[PDB]
């Protein structure tokens, strides 16, 4: 998995 | 100087694939984040060499429960369910330098979590500890903070504002 | 405003509903019947407790006088204070818990009768 | 502010399969909750990969014996007889939203007592202490208290009462 | 009541029955033959306990005076006070356990004659 | 209010098949009583259950050593021997309802000895402990003190005595 | 400059600002008015922390005179400077970190009028 | 008989058989030559120490005094006390046992006469 | 009363099979005896039941070495060199009833050293600390004090004496 | 006289192969180096021998972390990727005798880091622990510190500085 | 003997070798040139150590008086005491070895000159 | 020389150095300008430390004596001291190691005048 | 009286084979010396016996590191090239009694150095500790002490002298 | 196996 | 086994 | 083995 | 391997 | 092996 930033619009 | 407050560290945790914004571990009391590599040595008569084995890597806690809550009841759903959560571990502290000019450097994890205990005492506030098993290798960024919860939500007394 | 003030204030909201006098220090010119509250400023010890609060210690002395010519009423002053004050004290900032509460009475001649004196100290953890 | 006092949890049992009402667990000393999930790690020179193991849940505890007593005999005969027992943890303080208005928030479990201990020392009330495992998922839900038990038998002294 | 007042009672009721004097403190207008006893009014902390209780520790001091011309007598006064005081006392409210006893005797020349001064204290834990 | 002290259990034991009123045991100086049961758990991919293993039952104890005694020599001699024992645990303040009413409720056990330590230490009266294993059920029931024992042979001093 | 005086000039620097006057020692000659703040050197302890550098703690007394007439001001006073002063203060060549802040608050009459005394103390690591 | 008592008479009836006087403390008009022998009432802690007995510390204080004129036979007089009272004291109750044994010797000023004080502390565990 | 101090049993030993009076253990710091049985137990769907298995003895202890002596020299010796040694545990204040007037309850074993430690360490008289393992069943008696040991050779100061 | 003070140690590390110059290990709380030989030892009725096993060799850390730092960070990445690292450890007051003469005693390793952990807890500077296993035989040499870092850049305050 | 005498005298012993006047307490016709060493009896605990003996502590204090216009000698007298009754002493009945020194030195106005008074404690485990 | 001297004798070549006044303690007829150091001897514990040697801890006090109408300098002073005889002192037989330092002011106004007295303590372990 | 102590005792080494005279292991802080059975018993319905198993035996000890040295080099240079060592163990107050008159009781061991950790903390000189694994039977005898390092270099101060 | 109510009118 | 009384009138 | 007493008169 | 000094001339 | 002495002249 790569880096995913911590709000909704970056949701999984 | 520039001595690390530990309070300064943020933990923050969502349910994987669920589009909402992270919702931060309040009251946390203490916390630690350990990789370890399970090597082996294998020996020859011409000299024992070093074997590089695969590495676990886990993250644990405690905290302390309160009314205005429902977080802890996801830790000890996920536990049981076997949910897999993603977490941030973000240095409130260290900025970004541009254009992540708002974010604040972070370790990014998903995995599962596979402890909770409750521990509860006459006179006494009842904590409750837990064990995060991360997948593979954590990835370094930035994060942005949730800044409604950070900065806008301020209360009086005890609790830290500015 | 400090929890100690909030809890002092909260003492005299109580103590002073039941209608014999409550004091901090009686001055000269001031006349005050017995029995009669003396209620003393608390003291706190304050230090971090988790990563985003701290928790700390505030003691709570008040401190009864009567004439020793009936015990039992002054009894029933000691357990009705004991009965408001704890287990728990709500304000609008703190909380207050009670950790533990010390009665001690001695039998006070200072003032050529024989006065009761109860000490009452109620020891609040805080958050 | 809004901690979370220990003696707010109430702890009740009830012997599975006959229809009574559940008996509370007087003079709790100390408690505590556990969810442990069994996940081992396969290695592959692919890589490693963390597999999905089975969880083991129990409850745990200790109290002081008095005289107007039964319940810690029933507890020694369980673990005995391997009698099925259910057990709710209720949460005095949430109550039920609407139509569960007068109950409040719990978890059910039901399984096996698997342990009792008596501790008698020379200058000192014996306690026991004992430990129950969890059979399955436990359950979430609103429990309805015993109001006989938990208000109207109020007693005088050092027996908390309001 | 406190604990305090239901343990100094029960202790009253069982002292005042030898028939010797039994006085919390002297006054001046007040004449008391030797031996006599002073019993001084209990301290008692508190904390809790259980989840169902509190617990704690209140303590009993009595105190018993007489001319040394026989140390066999005031002995047996001393030993009639820890046997009707102990292991255990119950009353309305409360029990009272000993956790231990303290005895501790001087002789005591304040008064221009040579006196005997026991002091005697059990503390109880309490439930 | 009403709590229990330890030193209100009385334990008793006399050697199996022998007419003869059961020997206290003086000079406890800590106790205990223990059943613990073995389950495990068999997992399947329909989902894991508990097995009710066995469960093994055990009394354990410390007492001090005086010189006129022939008891402590008696449990030695057993544990080494491998003599069978009955024992009781009766609590010195339940009496019986009725026709029982001269007797104490009490557990019977009968089982072996199974360890006895003896400690001595410069300045001190040396201690033995020891462990006994129950054998299978144990018994409830209500026993009869030996009154010569318990209330006839008072002693002065430290000794208690009404 | 030792860490004593660096923290007692941030001290200054502080409690300067609010207008009310700052004394060490009040001299005969000088007039007060009411309410003031009395603030004391710090005590300092030193020890080896790591391999690169001491560490130790600094313990800092600052102290507010009021007359009793309005405690909800004495006590504005007192959390203005435990808010300025708390958790952290730097300096050119030190960092403090609050351990501990212990408030303790008297009625002092010493002065023939009802003053109020609170002695604020902070324990400040320093690195 | 307390404890207390027991000992007390059981080191008169070893003390007063040296011949030299024994006392509690000396009254005006009485006339004591030195070497002399003052022995003060003990002091007896009990508790429960198993689920049938009470056990317990007694502590005893035994004091010579003499003039410095000769050491040695004070001396003499010091390791006879402590020779004829342990290891152990046997009682018609209770048995004593030796835990501890202090001794401390000073020289007196108090009485324009060079005197040698030794004070003598037992402590014996009880059962 | 009555109560048993650990410094009234004496330890004695003396190598097997020749023909010398026993040498006393002096300036013993702690000691203790234990004995230990290896109980198995077998489960049937009949009932579970508890087996007999063997028991192992030992007797450990603890000593302050000192400069007119030689006997810890001895322990060292026999761990090595395996030599079977002769042991007893005397009580010195039981004396024997009749015919064994002159005598003192014992007990006697034969076993072999199995262990032994010296501690040394700045500011610190030298311990040395042994283990002994009886072999079979020990047997218990009467035997004789060494007379001249015990009571002849007395010694002023802070060795005990009459 | 001439005891040797701890803090007189300094620790270097580099990624093995990169040319660079070493970096300094700041703020070591506590110290230490292990070596333990694995030796077997084999029975036979001739006579019992002792066969000598391989070596293993570690070296272990705790450090406080700080803002103004990569460092960590960079240990924490090598024990995940299995980096091999270069390691010295430095007397920083025994000098080379000549020719040497600007450099200081040391130990060259080289090997692989195999643990880190964070300890963080409320009102506390942040600490990490670290373990790195050292490959083969360790290197006697003489090491050039680096002076810049060393001497030059000095701090005022509770930092060292001459 | 005590062990107290035995080593009081042990020390006389030594010290009253130097030359230097020794002496328990200065009485007021007797001159005493300094520099000079006062010495004051041991206290001794003891208690049971092995199944064979005792063993305690004996705490031995000599006390130097000098005029402070040479401190190098008053230093070289310190040093030689010590240096004589260390690391260990032996006497008929006991062995005494050394679990601790403490020196302590003071500036004494007390006498309207300038002395020097060093005391030197000696702990001694004893066997 | 014991370690006592030989430390105090380097703490005076170091202070002496710098041109005001030291002093152990002030006569009458001395005259002594603003600022000054007394320094007061040092205390030593001693004790065995391994089969080879003894170790202990020795307690050095410098005390710096100023008017107040200057902190910075005064400071400057004690920061002066603390890096000169830290972390480390040599002599010819001992070596002397800061364990701790203690740093505490008082404003002192016993001789009519606001003086400044700063104590410095330093807590050598030594080998 | 005559108790021994602990700092009496002079430990010895040297590399085995070179002829030099044996170098003493100076400020020793805390020693041992340990042999120990390896007995196992075998059970049989005839009786269980006990057989008797090889020995164990080694030296173990601390001490602080100093500058004006080299052995704790030589013992880590040791325990990793698996050199062989002799070693004594001296009573410095028991002489031999003639023709011996000028030496000391002593045990001679050869064997190897098993283990080496070097403790540094901040606020400490630094510590290491070592093992020592015995070969075979130790030797009794009479050892001569290197005269010139125990008595002839003396030094002042709190390091021992006469 | 649901959730049952503490009270027996709702029994196993 | 039953439950037997502590007394010799009820030995096993 | 049996019981023998401590001296050398029943040595083993 | 051997000895490597600390600085980048000496790299590995 | 069997007992060498410390010194040189009794090297193994």
């Amino acid at each position: 998995y790569r880096f995913h930033d911590t709000t909704k619009e970056d949701a999984l | 100087a520039n001595m690390k407050n530990s309070n300064d560290r943020i933990i923050l945790f969502r349910k994987a694939g669920e589009k909402v914004d992270a919702t931060k571990m309040l009251f946390l009391t203490e916390y630690g984040l350990s990789h370890e590599a399970d090597t082996d040595t294998e020996d020859t008569m011409d000299g024992s060499y070093n074997t590089g084995g695969s590495v676990e890597s886990t993250m644990s806690g405690t905290a302390k429960m309160f009314y205005g809550d429902d977080f802890a009841d996801e830790i000890e759903d996920a536990v049981v369910d076997r949910v897999l959560y993603e977490a941030w571990e973000v240095e409130s502290r260290i900025p970004g330098k541009n254009g992540d000019s708002a974010k604040f450097k972070a370790k990014y994890f998903q995995g599962f979590h596979n402890k909770f205990e409750l521990k509860a005492e006459a006179n006494g506030i009842d904590e409750y500890e837990y064990e995060y098993g991360v997948n593979g290798r954590f990835q370094r960024g930035f994060a942005t903070l949730p800044e409604a919860v950070t900065k806008k939500l301020k209360a009086t007394g005890y609790r830290f504002h500015d | 405003m400090t929890p100690n003030l909030q809890l002092y204030n909260k003492a005299y909201e109580t103590l002073q509903g039941y209608g014999f006098p409550v004091i901090s220090r009686k001055e000269m010119q001031q006349e005050i019947p017995y029995p009669f509250f003396v209620i003393k400023m608390p003291e706190s010890n304050r230090s971090k407790y988790t990563f985003d609060s701290y928790s700390g210690d505030t003691n709570l002395v008040i401190d009864i006088w009567s004439v020793s010519d009936d015990l039992g009423h002054h009894d029933g002053l000691v357990k009705r204070c004991i009965d408001d004050l704890t287990p728990s004290v709500k304000t609008n900032d703190y909380d207050f818990e009670e950790d533990d509460t010390n009665i001690t009475q001695l039998v006070d001649d200072t003032t050529n009768q024989e006065l009761l004196h109860t000490s009452i100290t109620i020891s609040y953890k805080t958050f």
